[PDB]
RNA sequence: GAGCUGUACGUAAGCGUUGAUCCAGAGAUUUCCGAAUGGGGGAACCCACUAUCUUUAGUCGGAUAGUAUCCUUACGUGAAUACAUAGCGUGAGGAAGGCAGACCCAGGGAACUGAAACAUCUAAGUACCUGGAGGAAGAGAAAGAAAAAUCGAUUUCCUGAGUAGCGGCGAGCGAAACGGAAAGAGCCCAAACCAAGAAGCUUGCUUCUUGGGGUUGUAGGACACUCUAUAUGGAGUUACAAAAGAAAGUUAUAAAUGAAGCGGUCUGGAAAGGCCCGCCAAAGACGGUAACAGCCCGGUAGUUGAAAUGGCUUUCCCUCCAGAGUGGAUCCUGAGUACGGCGGAACACGUGAAAUUCCGUCGGAAUCCGGGAGGACCAUCUCCCAAGGCUAAAUACUCCCUAGUGACCGAUAGUGAACCAGUACCGUGAGGGAAAGGUGAAAAGCACCCCGGAAGGGGAGUGAAACAGUUCCUGAAACCGUGUGCCUACAAGUAGUUAGAGCCCGUUAAUGGGUGAUAGCGUGCCUUUUGUAGAAUGAACCGGCGAGUUACGAUUUGUUGCAAGGUUAA
RNA sequence: GGGUAGCGGAGAAAUUCCAAUCGAACUUGGAGAUAGCUGGUUCUCUCCGAAAUAGCUUUAGGGCUAGCCUCGAGGUAAAGA
RNA sequence: GGUUCGUGGUAGGAGAGCGUUCUAAGGGCGGUGAAGUCAGACCGGAAGGACUGGUGGAGCGCUUAGAAGUGAGAAUGCCGGUAUGAGUAGCGAAAGAAGGGUGAGAAUCCCUUCCACCGAAUAUCUAAGGUUUCCUGAGGAAGGCUCGUCCGCUCAGGGUU
RNA sequence: GACUCGGUGAAAUUAUAGUACCUGUGAAGAUGCAGGUUACCCGCGACAGGACGGAAAGACCCCGUGGAGCUUUACUGCAAC
C-alpha cells in the first residue's frame, strides 16, 4: 500500500500466459558424466540410481556445459547441438529416446 | 485397623513412647486409638450434669495407630500382624 | 469383621460376633408437578366420569383399575344418496417431550468488518433460528480419474500449492488429479421371462398382487442348449435374509494376601531428620503418621478372587443358500427422466469461451444399430452405462466413566463457584451475578479466682507456642495512637541539597549514627508538546492485579550438520 | 381483568410514550465489531544517535518511497572533508 | 598488555547484563530454625547481593543450562483497605410536663394526672399487595439516624376453626 | 436553622505542602520563579476575591475517508402495484 498513490503493480500491464502442455526437461551438464566408467551406455534409469536426478520432468535434456573425457553412449530424451557435438567429438553416439 | 478394643499394644512414636496399655476405644473414621494411661490430658471441666462439681480432670486422649504396635502375647514383644485363615475366620498372626 | 446410629466443635434412646454400620450386584417401594395424557389450571393445585369392591340406616366417605390427542392398521356401525363413501365407535401398534451450547446432515440465514469511502466482492453459507437426528453422520462400489498405452468404490492424513485458476483481475478467494499413507468390502433391486392367483371384459386377452428369475458394457441378463451341485459344501444378523437361544473363556462392577528396623545414640513438644549400625526389594508408587519413612499405618510389586448383573470373544445350536460354459434370431436393461430455454444457486471458478452439479418454471430425447463423459462445440479415439437402494473400517466431537500425565494455577490465581454458587443480591422479565480457604499434633477449646449487668479484660491452668483463644498459620504498607533524644512561637518554606555550630548517641568501626540554629542553591512526577513549575492532562493514599504473545508462513543474521547436494512429510 | 411489541406498537401530533432508557426499548449473542483517534505499555548500564523535509496520496494531525539514525558486511588510486 | 582519540542526549538502532517463577543435572542449606517479614552504620559501576539480630515455624538456596503468565507510579485503570474534608453537614414536617415505677443504667420503657394534635381524619371497616410482621416469654451484639430496660429487631414457644 | 453543650455522624474533593502582598518574569493572567514589601504560634464565628475552585474526557467550533434520524428530480436497490 502506497497510502492511496496507485500502488506499481497496479501502474504496469499484465503479461503472457501460462502453457497447459509446457515440457519442463531435467539437464545434465557433460562434467557430470565423467563420474561414469569409459564404454559405458548412460539411460535415464542409470542417472536415477547414481543420484544425478531425482526427478525426471518431462524427459531428461543433456546440455554441453564444463567437458566430456569418456567414450559414453549417452541416451537421453534431448540433446544440446553442442552436447550432441561434443559427446561424439570424444567419441560416442547420442540417441534419442 | 492392624488394633481393636481390648488389644494390648506399645506405644513406638511420642512423649509416651515404651509406655504399653489396653486399647480402651477405637475411631477407625479418624485412624485414632484410645490406649488406658496413654496421652493423658487435662480437661478443664465446668460443672454441668456428668460432673456436677467439675474440676480439671486428668483423662486419656486417643493416639493415631500407626502409633501403636500389637503386643505378641506370647514373646511380650511389639510385632507386626499378618492375617491366615483358620477354617472358619481368618485370625491375626505375629512375625 | 468391630464397631455403629451421615455432616458439624449437641442431648436422648438404642443396635451389633445370633455378624451391625460399611462396600458391590440384583430386586422391591418410588407422594406430587413436569411431554403430563380423565377435564381444568396461575407447575407442584382443583374437579370428575365408568366399572368393581368397601363403609354407613342412608346420604356423606374410602380402595383398586380404566378414561388425552394424532398417525397407521384391523373389525363394526354409517349421512346428504340407492349402492357406497365421508363421519362415528371399539381393539391393536406407534408417536409426542428432553438434550452434549460438542460433533453431523438439512431448511432458512445476517450485520459489523475488510476493500484504508462504497455498491460488485468480503465477512460467510459464519453467527443465529428451525428440523432430522446418529454414535458417529455424510460419502461410497464409476454413465469415475485419465491419456501409461493404465488406474479400479468412498472417506481421512501428507503432498501437489498459495500452483492452476477466480477476482470493481481490486481487497481478497483458491482447487483437483497424479504421487505417498491410514483403512479396506462389497452388495441387493427395477425390467425381459417363468409359475400360481385375483380383478377385468381387452370377452381368452390385458392390467394390478405374491413368489421364482435377474443385475451388467464392443456387454450382462432373459431366452434357448449342455454340465455339476438341490446342503457335498457355503454363508449369516455390521450391508449382503432374519429371529432365536445355549455352553465355555475372558473383562468390568466388591475384595484377599502381601517382604524388611518398637535398631542404638543426638537435638527436639514430637524424629520420618543428624551421627552410627542393620535389613527387604518383581515392593525405593502415592498418601498418612506430633518435622523429611522402602522396613510404623493404609498400601505398593507379585500372586489369588466373584454369588449376582452386564459387555466382549470363540464354539455349538438355530436360520438361510445353486454355480460354470456355449450360442447375440428375438426380448429386457430405471421417462415427464436425461437434456434444452429462462431465472437462481453450488462447483476455488463472480456468466464468463463455461464444461460439471442442484433448485423453480416451461419445453422435452434416444431407448441397443442405443446412451454419457474427456472444461464451449464438432469429428475421431479412449473410458464409462445415469435417471433405484444398501454398506463396516480408517475421520469428527466429549455431557460422561476408569486409570493416569503436566518445565499448568495455587485463593485478586485457577472454573463464575476450593466455602451449601448460579447461591446472596439486582431486575416486571429475559437476564445480570458476587464476596467468602488456614486454631492446634491432639480440644488438651482456658476449672477456679478477680473487676464488670454483659462485652471485655487480669490472673490461674492447657499447649512447643495463646503476641495459636472457635473466622484463631504468617501478618507488609497505607492509616491511627502512646512514650521521648534533637529542633521549633520575627517566620515567607516544591520542603531538599551543600556548608554548618550546638546537643544526643555509639555501628556490619568507617575520613560513624540521630537531630539541625544559621548560610548558599533550588519551579513535584507523568503525559503531551515548537515550548509545560505550569493557571494543560493523570494520580487521595497504600497493597495486589494490570499491556509486543503464540501458531503457521515469509525474509535476514548467527550457530550447527552435511555439501553439488541437502532434507524427509504423513 | 384483558389487547397491540421494536424492520414494531401507540399518538386530540410533542420526536410524544412503550418499566427512572427512545430521531428507534431491553437482554443475550455475532463480539475481543471497528477506532488513520485519546490514554496507557512495568529492570539496569554501555556505544551511537535523528527528524519535524521532498514527492505522491478522498491527502493534509494518516501513509508510502526518498532524505536524515543505527547494526553488519564488502570492496576500495581513498573515492570523503 | 600499552599509546592515541573519545564517553550530554528525546524518538530510535546496537550491546552486555540484574532480578522473578518453573524444569533438568550437579552440589548444598534447614527444628542447633526454611521461606516470608522487620531492622541495621555492609558489598557491587547499575539493575541488585550479602551478613547479623528480632519475628516466623517448614521448607529453600547455589552452579550450569533450559523455558516463560518474567519486573508498574501513572491507563478519570480493576479489586481491597485506609485516609482527607470533620467531630463538620445531617439526624426526614408536629407539644409536652411532672410524679410514681422498673432497672446495672432512663429526656427516650411502663403507669398516673394534666396539657396539646387529627376528627370527610391522623377515626372505623374492606379489597389489593406484603407474607408471620400477630400473641406470650426471654434478650439487647447488630438493626432503630440519639438512647433504650423498648421494638415491626434477635431467640424460643404459640396463634387462623 | 445557624451558635454552645451532650448523643450520633456522612459527602463531593485531595501530587506532596511549613500554602502572604506588590511589581515583574514565564506556555504571553504565579501562594510556590526574581527583586522588593509585609508577616509571632494555634484556633472560633463570619464573607466569597483567588486557588484559571468542584461537578460533567465542551453541547458551541473544527476534524474523523466515525455514527444515527430525516429529505429528494443523488446513486444503486427492494416491497407493492
Ligand atoms: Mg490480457
Ligand atoms: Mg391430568
Ligand atoms: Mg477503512
Ligand atoms: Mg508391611
Ligand atoms: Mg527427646
Ligand atoms: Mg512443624
Ligand atoms: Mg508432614
Ligand atoms: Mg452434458
Ligand atoms: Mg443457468
Ligand atoms: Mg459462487
Ligand atoms: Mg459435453
Ligand atoms: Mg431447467
Ligand atoms: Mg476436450
Ligand atoms: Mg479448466
Ligand atoms: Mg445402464
Ligand atoms: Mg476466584
Ligand atoms: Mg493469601
Ligand atoms: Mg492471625
Ligand atoms: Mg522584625
Ligand atoms: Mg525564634
Ligand atoms: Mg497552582
Ligand atoms: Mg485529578
Ligand atoms: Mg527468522
Ligand atoms: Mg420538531
Ligand atoms: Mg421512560
Ligand atoms: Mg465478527
Ligand atoms: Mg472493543
Ligand atoms: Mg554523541
Ligand atoms: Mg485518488
Ligand atoms: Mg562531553
Ligand atoms: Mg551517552
Ligand atoms: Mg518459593
Ligand atoms: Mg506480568
Ligand atoms: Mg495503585
Ligand atoms: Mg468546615
Ligand atoms: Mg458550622
Ligand atoms: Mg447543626
Ligand atoms: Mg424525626
Ligand atoms: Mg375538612
Ligand atoms: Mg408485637
Ligand atoms: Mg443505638
Ligand atoms: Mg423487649
Ligand atoms: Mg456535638
Ligand atoms: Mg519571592
Ligand atoms: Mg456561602
Ligand atoms: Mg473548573
Ligand atoms: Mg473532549
Amino acid at each position: 500500500f502506497e497510502g492511496g498513490q496507485l500502488p506499481l503493480f497496479r501502474r504496469i500491464p499484465k503479461r503472457g500466459f501460462t502453457n497447459i502442455n509446457r515440457k519442463e526437461f531435467a539437464i545434465v551438464n557433460l562434467d557430470v558424466l565423467n563420474r561414469f566408467e569409459d564404454g559405458t551406455e548412460v539411460t535415464p534409469e542409470l542417472l536415477v540410481e547414481t543420484g544425478i536426478i531425482r526427478n525426471e520432468k518431462s524427459g531428461i535434456k543433456i546440455l554441453s556445459n564444463g567437458n566430456i573425457e569418456k567414450k559414453l553412449t549417452v541416451k537421453a530424451n534431448k540433446f544440446s547441438a553442442a552436447a550432441k557435438e561434443a559427446i561424439e567429438a570424444a567419441g560416442g553416439k547420442t540417441e534419442v529416446i | 485397623m492392624h488394633v481393636k478394643k481390648g488389644d494390648k499394644v506399645k506405644v513406638i512414636t511420642g512423649k509416651d513412647k515404651g509406655k504399653s496399655g489396653k486399647v480402651l476405644a477405637a475411631f477407625p473414621k479418624k485412624d485414632r486409638v484410645l490406649i488406658e494411661g496413654i496421652n493423658m490430658v487435662k480437661k478443664h471441666t465446668k460443672p454441668s450434669n456428668v460432673n456436677p462439681q467439675g474440676g480439671i480432670l486428668n483423662v486419656e486422649a486417643p493416639i493415631h495407630v500407626s502409633n501403636v504396635m500389637l503386643l505378641d502375647p506370647k514373646t511380650g514383644e511389639p510385632t507386626r500382624v499378618g492375617y491366615e485363615v483358620k477354617g472358619d475366620k481368618k485370625v491375626r498372626v505375629a512375625k
